């Protein structure tokens, strides 16, 4: 049994990823209501919190943050400020585990369009990295792969 | 020969015209994708039927289903009324079945294209018994050589997909207007008549309402064609009726839907007098209609609202609740008499600032419990800094709320939320996770209520950092602890989780020397409520305590939401430019659930004014800071 948390601002593509890692777009009809909505298999049980939707309500993110174990820090290439809003969340983390350090993965969504790209590359590596894409298939289960090895 | 074989009765066939039967039955192409045992049966039941004249009608439209149909020689013409023949089949093609299966009329009218046409056919009884659950062919329905409808067993073909004009035809064709399925007839138009806003708008919809209730039909006997066209506008009134039932007192919002529905009651009560119609559906139109011409919050209501300045002066601007940004920047360089490029920011209490849209509407419930809207130049944007009005209260209202009953204020607190809850329009939950700019309607009333949960849980931890006494601080956990059981009882069970998430802030949860000297009775207390929001099997804590509960209850707010957004994000709306409609119910079912738990009604003035002018810090910052001095 695992428990990964997926973080980040709205408009990041949290809950793209999250669906194309535990199902996958088009290819079957998505339901969210049912037990395993967001649970997988890859060898061992992974169940992925995403704050998709629920960013207003941080009280959500808390809950999520304690109960988790891995950390998906998703930022969007397409917006400047998405990037810098993972500074709180890293931090946030830390004060609701009570711990030195957490097992986590920096990921640089949207990473398919570069016509409209306004982040580099290097600036994730200074801060695990990968530069993902849900859309486009891109990283999508590598980032998952990451967490349970750590 | 084998003509007078496949035309004698199903109990006159021999052994052997049976067996000659079967052997050419395995060259017809419709049959292909069938089982030996299956083909057997159909060996003897299959009757040839021919007709000579191009023109001769097979089967009308509206008619009920009898027969399932295979072109052996010839070609058919599918006729709709007000379309003309919508498509044409040919030698292999087989028809009719989607009546049969559904026990629906006819769709369409079958019509023979050519001279000296050949058919196999199989009546419903024989087909029913033999081929229903083996015949798992997707009903697809062509028009210009493209799918317009798709249907499948999910036993009934429901629509997958298809064009809003489609959807909208089929809907209206298989309502019953016999009397006592009333309520099967009003649930299965229920999901387009809700959904309709994101495929199919009303500036579209009430056009192709109108020429479906003045559509003849192009063909029969003229008692025939009176009998269909009357129960046309019986059928389309009635989907009128469940329309106008679901807007309710959101019409006043629409323009085009109000035109329509006045104009729609004049050509009724015309149609009503002349023909001696609709004595049952008359006055029901016309108590919706004179009905045109806490308090839910409209999108034409007007606000006062305070738009500020850097130097934290402001303007008042007087505009509509479902105003644009672009209509609030209008209204401020109105009063301020300025070209001088402004965007709208809201800023948080903590200082987090967001630039909003042009097209962004509604924006003003949008803002966080202490958020303020502000306009300046963008190279203003990074000097901004917040009011002190953001910052919260300074001093606790223990003294007040502690004189107060648990019970009291948790029975107080579920009749305001309850209140709240019921100005929210189911319409507004499809508005908020499509986008509001997409409809330019108001979510005002579901973000005010959203917002209550965060002003709940904010509203716990200010009270217990306001708190210096370590003494009465233990008495402050043991009353919040006592308020989300009560409100539990009610089944209240979005205060209750917003009340124990509240306590397991960060803020709260530090204070050791508060948490070890409470009463350990409150301490197992606490941890089963903290139980219940394992987000384990996709919150199976919660959803079970949901479910085994009874109507009058209030949903956790955040999940339903997150139900909503995964469902959206999770689907798409089109399918090869057809309305995903298998996502379109997925998301009423999701909003019918609200209309579940509000289908019953619930059962200290001084107690009353308190739980609804709440003040709250939500500045985590601050409320870290204050957690911190009262316990280093
Ligand atoms: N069973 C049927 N259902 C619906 N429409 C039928 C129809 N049969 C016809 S053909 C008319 C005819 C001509 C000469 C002799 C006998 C019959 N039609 C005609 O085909 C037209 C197709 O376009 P519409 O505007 S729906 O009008 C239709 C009728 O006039
Ligand atoms: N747009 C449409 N509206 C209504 N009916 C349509 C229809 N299109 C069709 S045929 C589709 C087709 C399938 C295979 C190959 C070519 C065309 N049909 C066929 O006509 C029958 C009219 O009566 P039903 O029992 S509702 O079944 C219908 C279909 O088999």
């Amino acid at each position: 049994e695992y428990k990964l948390v997926v973080l980040g601002s709205g408009g990041v593509g949290k809950s793209a990823l999250t669906v194309q890692f535990v199902q996958g777009i088009f290819v079957e009809k998505y339901d969210p209501t049912i037990e395993d909505s967001y649970r997988k298999q890859v060898q061992c049980m992974l169940e992925i919190l995403d704050t998709a939707g629920t960013e207003q309500f941080t009280a959500m993110r808390d809950l999520y943050m304690k109960n988790g174990q891995g950390f998906a820090l998703v930022y969007s290439i397409t917006a400047q400020s998405t990037f810098n809003d993972l500074q709180d969340l890293r931090e946030q983390i830390l004060r609701v585990k009570d711990t030195d350090d957490v097992p986590m993965i920096l990921v640089g969504n949207k990473c398919d369009l570069e016509d409209e790209r306004v982040v580099g590359k290097e600036q994730g590596q200074n801060l695990a990295f990968l530069e993902s894409s849900a859309k486009s298939k891109i990283n999508v289960n590598e980032i998952f792969y990451d967490l349970v090895r750590q | 020969h084998m003509r007078m074989i496949l035309r004698k009765p199903p109990g006159q066939r021999t052994v052997d015209d049976l067996e000659i039967i079967y052997d050419e039955l395995l060259h017809i192409k419709a049959l292909s994708h069938l089982s030996t045992t299956v083909k057997r049966e159909l060996a003897g039941v299959l009757i040839f039927e021919s007709h000579a004249k191009g023109g001769t009608v097979l089967f009308n439209q509206g008619e009920e289903g009898t027969s399932w149909y295979i072109i052996l020689k010839g070609s058919v013409n599918v006729v709709i009324y007000g379309k003309g023949v919508v498509c044409t089949l040919h030698e292999g093609d087989d028809f009719g079945k989607l009546a049969l299966v559904n026990d629906a009329p006819r769709a369409a009218s079958i019509v023979l294209r050519e001279d000296n046409c050949h058919f196999l056919r199989v009546d419903k009884e024989d087909f029913n018994r033999i081929l229903r659950d083996v015949e798992a062919n997707t009903v697809r329905l062509k028009e210009h050589d493209q799918d317009v409808l798709v249907l499948e067993k999910v036993q009934k073909y429901t629509v997958m997909s298809g064009t809003p004009e489609k959807i909208l035809e089929h809907f209206l064709e298989t309502i019953r207007l016999e009397p006592s399925l009333n309520e099967a007839t009003d649930s299965v138009l229920n999901d387009f008549v809700m959904m309709h806003c994101v495929f199919m708008p009303n500036t579209q919809l009430c056009p192709a309402l109108v020429a479906h209730y003045h559509a003849q039909p192009s063909q029969g006997t003229e008692q025939e064609r009176m009998d269909y066209a009357l129960n046309n506008k019986r059928r389309v009134i009635r989907l009128v009726l469940q329309w106008a039932a679901m807007y309710g007192d959101l019409l006043q919002e629409d323009d085009v839907a109000m035109a329509f529905l006045e104009e729609f009651y004049v050509s009724v009560s015309d149609d009503a007098r002349m023909m001696a119609a609709f004595k049952e559906q008359l006055p029901e139109l016309e108590k919706i209609v004179k009905q045109i011409s806490r308090q839910p919050i409209r999108g034409s209501d007007e606000v006062l609202f305070k738009v500020y300045c850097i130097d934290h002066t402001y303007t008042t601007i007087r505009v509509p609740v479902a105003a644009s940004v672009k209509e609030v920047i209008s209204a401020v360089a109105d009063k301020l008499g300025s070209g001088e490029g402004l965007i709208i920011v809201k800023m948080n209490s903590g200082g987090e600032k967001v630039v909003l849209k042009s097209n962004d509407v509604s924006v003003f419930t949008t803002l966080t419990i202490n958020g303020r809207l502000f306009a300046c130049p963008r190279e203003q944007f990074d000097s901004l800094t917040p009011l002190p009005e953001q910052e919260g209260p300074t001093t606790g209202t223990v003294g007040t709320f502690e004189l107060m009953s648990s019970k009291d204020l948790a029975y107080q607190m579920t009749t305001y939320d309850w209140e709240l809850f019921n100005c929210v329009h189911e319409l507004e939950l499809i508005y908020h996770t499509f986008g509001r700019h997409n409809f330019k309607k108001t979510t005002a009333n579901l973000d005010l209520f959203l917002r209550r949960f965060n002003e709940i849980q904010f509203w716990v931890v200010t009270e217990v950092c306001l708190c210096s006494q370590l003494s009465k601080r233990v008495q402050l956990l043991k009353k919040f602890i006592k308020i989300a059981a009560h409100c539990k009882e009610y089944k209240n069970l979005n205060s209750f989780f917003a009340i124990v998430m509240g306590l397991s802030n960060v803020a709260v949860s530090r204070l050791a020397l508060t948490w070890e000297k409470l009463p350990s009775k409150f301490k197992k207390f606490y941890a089963e409520f903290e139980s219940l929001m394992d987000p384990s099997r996709n919150h199976r804590a919660y959803r079970l305590t949901a479910a085994k509960l009874e109507p009058p209850l209030i949903p956790f707010m955040p999940l339903l939401i997150k139900d909503m957004t995964f469902t959206h994000e999770g689907n798409k709306t089109f399918i090869d430019n057809l309305v995903n409609f298998e996502k379109m119910r997925m998301i009423a079912n999701t909003a019918r659930t609200v209309r579940y738990y509000r289908s019953q009604p619930f059962n200290h003035q001084d107690v009353r004014s308190y739980v609804r002018q709440l003040n709250v810090i939500d500045n985590q910052r601050t409320l870290s800071q204050m957690s911190h001095r009262l316990e280093p």
